[PDB]
């Protein structure tokens, strides 16, 4: 609670289930190695972009022959 | 006492009274939630369990 | 060729106006094409201050059965129609737009009437259906528009309804719809009364260029954000209502078809029947591929959003 | 007679004011009603002032914690009224609005009290930043407050083991639906420091008057906050996480306009 009221991470607590479940949070420092997995992650991030563009592409073609 | 239920009809009347004010302050209780134990209603109540199992 | 329709031929209108077909057929007009220009015009002014009663006249040709509408516009009201007739210095405005179209271009004449139903449902009160008869008589064809704004917000979407009137005497010689609208307990019972003495064209938008043009603008702008949930449709009383309509629709198909097959020879039921059968069936399609779009949208956002990597 | 209607105003505005420390509402109550009967019939802008600034302190006495921060509200953005004057009576605002009974009421008071400059000028500043801003209230803030409302507790005291302590209380349980989705007793009452019977109890109550959304379980002792089934939390995370995107963009363009032509330049070369 302390960390949530300070504005760092959004969220909302289970204590039935004994979880907590957090909308939101804040990011850590990326100098040194983290950089190469940042590429990695926007790479397949744009990867993933252009196959979904490619296959809305494909559905429009099937339309318009249907 | 001797001059609430001291007329005979009040004295008559009280019982339906009191089922009445119990009927109504249980239904307030029980309506912000759900699934309520019936001995905890009953201390509310002031009243025996089986009066609250019956009403 | 989707801009074919914008081809102006006036010998040709000429020609249709010379041979009247509309005479020989009191069922001659069954559609009516509207374009996305004039819908979004006349919308625009039904719209107008919330629910206003309003009015306007439309331009457009005939093509065989069918009646388009190309353009539309209004006429001057001064103290909200305080003469007869929401005209008043109406036919001096009219005579001035049509001139300065020839000139500018537009070679459309009037085709029609259109007029607003504020909350009350896209039909013809005695005074329309009069109206329309009178325009049945002076420039031969004319069709009435009914708009309703407030259903705009309340159905979501919303018809143009389009009618014709029959003459006076002449009685549709099965015409059954058999079609239910809400219509307010003081607008219900002139609404029985006169609601045979018209028919409904069929309205249908030719995919043209101003309509995809609007389309692409919208959901480039205002609904850019394709997220918004994905089901509105999930308010259970716009899908549940056309569900039970569609059932009413087809019980009361049931009950008929059952008492018809006592009587051996009757034509005309055989026809609404089925009519009735058909317009049942498209409802429900239309529903069906809404939600179906509804999900579609659902399924590529939400499956790329959540596990995309 | 007749008497103007300035005189039997300011006659009945001086009686209430009288009643107010004599401590006896019932007479005060219907003298003020009848200085309502006979208020909107009078002259002068400055009595009526006066008899708003009154009518909020018996607001702020009986229990009409809220409507008399209503009231005060109201007369703090007046000009006739003293500086000095309209600090107070926003200060009085202030401490209605944090004794009042926490609700949506209460929570749009807050906000529009969050807007004065004065209102920071105030030692209460930091409480509302608090209450607004969403917080756990401990028991070191409650000394100071109780020794600025009235040296013990607003109104005439309160005794009901402290509004302050009812308000406190009233938060915390509004702070723990804006988080617990679920609590149990015994914790919830270690949360707020209070056995877990009075804490099942003052959540009834919170959600028997509507201030606090939720329902109990008497037999597992969890009381059930708030649960937005899944498409109203998945919704608000989408719209979160591309409102972010947004503000990323922004501060790329603005902070780096160097980028803002890479980009271009990008765009261009592919
Ligand atoms: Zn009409």
């Amino acid at each position: 609670i302390e960390a949530v009221y300070t504005d760092i991470i959004q969220g909302k607590l289970d204590q039935r289930n004994q979880l907590l479940e957090v909308d939101f949070c804040i990011g850590r420092d990326i100098r040194k190695k983290d950089i190469n997995n940042i590429v990695k992650t926007l790479h397949e991030w744009c990867d993933g972009c252009e196959a979904v563009l490619l296959g809305i592409e494909q559905q429009v073609l099937r339309a318009n022959q249907y | 006492h001797s001059n609430i239920m001291d007329d005979p009809f009040i004295r008559e009347h009280i019982e339906e009274l009191l089922r009445n004010i119990r009927t109504q302050v249980l239904i307030k209780l029980i309506k912000p939630y759900t699934r309520i134990h019936i001995p905890f209603i009953s201390k509310e109540l002031n009243i025996d369990v089986a009066d609250v199992e019956s009403l | 060729s989707i801009d074919e329709i914008y081809k102006y031929d006036k010998k040709q209108q000429q020609e249709i106006l010379a041979a009247k077909p509309w005479t020989k057929d009191h069922h001659y007009f069954k559609y009516c094409k509207i374009s996305a220009l004039a819908l979004l015009k006349m919308v625009m002014h039904a719209r107008s201050g919330g629910n206003l009663e309003v009015m306007g006249l439309m331009l457009g040709k005939v093509d065989g059965e069918t009646m388009i509408i190309m353009d539309s516009f209004a006429l001057p009201v001064e103290g909200t129609e305080t003469r007869v007739n929401a005209q008043a210095a109406a036919y001096e405005y009219m005579a001035a737009y049509i001139e300065n179209a020839k000139q500018v271009g537009r070679l459309e004449n009037a085709i029609g009437w259109y007029h607003s139903h504020p909350g009350y449902g896209c039909w013809l009160s005695g005074i329309d259906v009069s109206t329309q008869m009178l325009n049945q008589q002076f420039q031969e064809p004319f069709v009435a528009v009914v708009i309703d704004p407030t259903r705009t917000i309340s159905a979501g979407k919303v018809n143009l309804g389009a009618f014709r009137t029959y003459p006076k005497g002449y009685k549709p010689p099965d015409e059954g719809p058999s079609e239910y609208q809400t219509i307010p307990l003081n607008k219900i019972e002139d609404f029985g009364v006169h609601c045979k003495q018209y028919y409904a064209l069929e309205v249908s938008y030719f995919k043209s260029s101003l309509d995809r043009k609007l389309l692409e603008l919208l959901w480039n702008k205002y609904w850019v954000n394709t997220l918004s949930s994905s089901s509105l449709l999930t308010n259970a009383d716009y899908t549940t209502g056309q569900v039970f309509d569609l059932s009413e629709k087809l019980e009361q198909s049931e009950a008929q078809l059952g008492r018809g097959s006592f009587m051996l020879g009757l034509e005309t039921h055989d026809r609404k029947s089925e009519d009735k059968l058909a317009k049942a069936t498209r409802d429900s399609c239309k529903t069906t591929i809404e939600a179906i779009h509804g999900l579609m949208s659902q399924v590529i956002k939400d499956k790329l959003f959540n596990q995309i990597n | 007679k007749q008497y103007n209607v300035d005189y039997k105003l300011e006659t009945y505005l001086k009686i209430a004011r009288l009643y107010l420390e004599d401590d006896d509402p019932v007479q005060a109550e219907a003298y003020i009603n009848r200085a309502s009967l006979l208020q909107n019939e009078s002259t002068n802008e400055q009595l009526q002032i006066h008899y708003k600034v009154c009518y909020a302190r018996v607001l702020d006495y009986r229990r009409k914690f809220i409507e008399a921060a209503q009231r005060y509200n109201e007369l703090s953005y007046k000009t006739i009224v003293h500086e000095s004057e309209r600090l107070e009576a926003l200060k009085h605002a202030l401490h209605c609005t944090i004794l009042a009974s926490a609700g949506q009421q209460r929570s749009r008071m807050l906000a529009t009290l969050f807007k004065d400059e004065r209102c920071q000028q105030l030692a209460a500043y930091g409480i509302l930043e608090k209450m607004y801003l969403d917080r756990i209230i401990r028991g070191n803030q409650l000394q100071e407050f109780a020794a600025m409302l009235m040296p013990h507790q607003k109104a005439t005291t309160a005794d009901g083991s402290s509004i302050l302590d009812r308000a406190v209380i009233e938060h915390n349980l509004l702070s723990a639906s804006k988080l617990y989705n679920n609590i149990t007793f015994e914790e919830l009452g270690a949360l707020l420091e209070i056995p877990a019977a009075k804490a099942e109890k003052i959540a009834s109550q919170m959600i028997t008057e509507g201030r606090m959304n939720g329902f109990i379980d008497q037999i597992d002792g969890i009381v059930h906050f708030e649960t937005r089934e899944a498409l109203p939390t998945w919704d608000k995370q989408i719209q979160s996480l591309c409102f972010q995107v947004n503000n990323l963009l922004e501060k790329i363009s603005q902070t780096a306009p160097e980028w803002t032509a890479q980009a271009m330049e990008a765009q261009m070369a592919q």
